[PDB]
């Protein structure tokens, strides 16, 4: 069938939740505050959100 | 570019405000919040919703 | 016997007393604040910054 890796038919991106980024352990390099979780990228908040 | 296009120091970028007074009638609700534009910094009235 | 009618076998009767069982708040009072949950966190925002 197809292969989403070389034709670009990707169809699982729907399934992540968090994506935190680390530069050497440092302070994250989202920046200072720019998002409004503290300290990482927060997608697919699905079981509870205020 | 790079000189004086965006900040350096820590900012938020999304903001949520809790209604500092809210009255709910029978067929209403009055909510009234208070705008904070720190200094140094402009909001665009278009990116705010309830 | 069987039965709980009243009768001459049912006269032979022991009954040990019922198993002993405290209930109680926990201490320190662990467990009646939520804590450490993302789900539902708590905030002490100053009220100009939100």
């Amino acid at each position: 069938g197809s292969i989403p890796y070389l034709d670009g038919t990707f169809y699982l991106n729907h399934t992540f939740k968090k994506v935190s980024i680390m530069f050497d352990s440092s302070v994250s390099w989202p920046g200072n505050d720019r998002l409004l979780t503290p300290n990482e990228f927060e997608i697919k908040r699905s079981v509870d959100g205020e | 570019p790079t000189h004086d296009v965006t900040t350096d120091r820590s900012q938020r970028l999304t903001l949520r405000f809790v209604p500092v007074d809210r009255e709910a009638t029978t067929y209403l609700y009055k909510a009234r919040f208070t705008l904070a534009v720190g200094d140094n910094r402009v909001l665009d009235m278009a990116s705010t919703y309830f | 016997g069987t039965s709980d009618n009243s009768s001459e076998i049912n006269l032979v009767q022991q009954s040990m007393p019922n198993r002993p069982n405290y209930i109680g708040f926990r201490d320190n009072f662990v467990g009646l604040m939520y804590y450490n949950s993302t789900g539902n966190m708590g905030v002490l925002a100053g009220q100009a910054s939100q």
